[PDB]
């Protein structure tokens, strides 16, 4: 009559317990889980998910449900990813390395430097 | 750098992208869901 | 060299003493921080290794 939903995100957990029902909104529309349902793995829109103890509703920005008869895990994402989204975070990531670079400079000194590092950085203790 | 105890911090590299009875009821295509999943056990490990 | 100016560099080198002291405390209280976030990460991390072992094999 009851599974063990654990709902999950990269950072911490949203949720975990026991329920008797978990409803979901899938890549391919609506569903409405229970104990004992067969094994599935699906992609999960940005929506509420609503749970049944008694009832719990919670927001997710998408992510992945897997359903096993004896346990029902959902890896959320703390963001809504998308097209748009995830290609400015790169061209930003590419334009703050363009503007911190100027140039090529001696590359051997690296060695040296460490050793002057290495030598000051115990004096210190 | 890794945590091996509050007196000691360990340098380190990490490999990123190079990574039983029964089968799943994939709703989308399964390389939708395994492109996917790669990418957002990626980003996982780098927020660790 | 002379009295006063070193009971000065005293009270100067001795003020900056007693916050030193403090911030080892509060880094220690922000590293506790940063361990438990450490934990709540990884749930999701394992589950995910264990999907796509087998959505590959």
């Amino acid at each position: 009559i009851t599974v063990h939903c654990d709902i999950v995100s990269a950072e911490a957990e949203i949720f975990s317990g026991l329920v008797e029902m978990v409803i979901a909104h899938g890549a391919l529309g609506d569903l409405g889980i229970a104990p004992g349902h067969a094994p599935l793995i699906t992609d999960l829109k940005p929506g509420p998910i609503r749970l049944v103890k008694e009832q719990e509703v919670y927001y997710i920005s998408g992510g992945f449900l897997e359903v096993q008869p004896n346990m029902v895990k959902v890896l959320a994402d703390t963001v809504v990813r998308a097209g748009d989204l995830d290609e400015a975070a790169a061209q930003e990531a590419l334009k703050a390395a363009e503007k911190a670079l100027q140039g090529k400079g001696a590359e051997f000194d690296y060695s040296a430097a460490a050793a002057r590092l290495a030598e000051a950085a115990a004096q210190l203790r | 750098n890794k945590f091996v105890n509050t007196m000691t911090q360990k340098p380190t590299v990490e490999q990123l992208i190079p990574l039983h009875h029964w089968d799943y009821l994939y709703e989308p295509d399964a390389k939708s869901l395994l492109d996917g999943l790669l990418v957002r056990y990626v980003e996982s490990q780098v927020y660790q | 060299a002379g009295a006063k100016e070193i009971r000065s560099k005293i009270a100067s080198i001795k003020s900056t003493q007693k916050i030193t002291n403090a911030m080892e405390k509060v880094a220690v209280s922000k590293m506790r921080k940063a361990q438990m976030r450490m934990a709540a990460g990884r749930p999701y991390a394992e589950r995910i290794r264990q999907v796509i072992g087998h959505l590959a094999n």
